């Protein structure tokens, strides 16, 4: 287990970590879609 | 009106935001192994 | 050194993961309080 | 030279964190939008 | 008349597949370690 | 009487210029190798 060895190990965990925020951003556009076409579909008719 | 729900969704967004924190957990273990 | 060097850079990039981290929390914290008062305030208003 | 691979595999993760940051900032103001509307649009109507 | 942030999200999503591109330049370095 | 959620996003963008001073700083460190 090499200095080198550490660094690049270190690194592939803080990718995983980004890929991860990845997912859940793409969740979050999910989520706030989901509020927007709640409105327009079922409170905008309504009201 | 039967709500809002997205309690799956912000669920899932959560979990992910965990699992991130350990993959930087592990790094961050790592650097201190140097 | 540049093995310490590359060290703490690293450990910088992972500071600024963990500050998106918690943007990434409230973010839900704001898009469930935008759910909230849809159902507990407009929600019943329009059933009245 | 490993070190100098290891130098730009932390700058090309950099940029991908600098993309993040772009889209959360994006994500306030679909959120803001969100709210805006339901504020000025939807509380004076009802 | 009815909300539209689809501008908004289609950047996002935008933004996302180049963050995801510059990771996998990344996970190719490091293969080569 | 109407939604208040411009704090937690007033928040969201501090939180964020942190991590972008956090890249900056390690940009600089990656300048100096």
């Amino acid at each position: 287990r090499s200095d080198i060895e550490k660094l690049k190990e270190a690194i592939r965990d803080t990718n995983k970590a980004v890929q991860s925020v990845q997912s859940s951003i793409g969740n979050l556009i999910v989520a706030i879609k989901s509020v927007q076409d709640y409105v327009n579909k079922e409170i905008v008719p309504s009201i | 009106l039967d709500p809002i729900d997205i309690s799956i969704v912000l669920n899932k967004i959560k979990s992910q935001l965990e699992e991130s924190k350990e993959w930087i957990r592990r790094s961050n273990k790592i650097l201190d192994s140097i």
